[PDB]
């Protein structure tokens, strides 16, 4: 927190919570393909839910 | 679907128990646009 927090808030370090399956061991997911939680298809830059 | 919500300082508290919750019908009956959850994801809410 000394070296890497920011007075305005360190937004640099990002993490993922939305994925189709659980991450497998010894693997990383840099992909940011728009994930969809809602019942209908979602597309483009964003979609509802 | 209340007739009217409370004031911000006399904020209205109500406990929900002895019942089954579905958040799918909670949104699908009535369009809305603000949503953010901590300690759980909006999908996984359905089963814990
Ligand atoms: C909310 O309740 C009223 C009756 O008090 C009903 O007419 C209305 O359809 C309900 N809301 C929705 C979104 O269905």
């Amino acid at each position: 927190n000394k070296l890497d927090s920011k007075v305005g808030g360190n937004y640099n370090y990002l993490y993922r919570l939305f994925r189709k399956s659980n991450l497998k061991p010894f693997e990383r997911d840099i992909s940011t393909e728009i994930y969809q939680a809602g019942n209908k298809p979602c597309n483009g830059v964003a979609g509802f839910n | 679907n209340a007739t009217r919500f409370a004031s911000v300082y006399a904020w209205n508290r109500k406990r929900i128990s002895n019942c089954v919750a579905d958040y799918s019908v909670l949104y699908n009956f009535a369009p809305f646009f603000a949503f953010k959850c901590y300690g759980v994801s909006p999908t996984k809410l359905n089963d814990l």
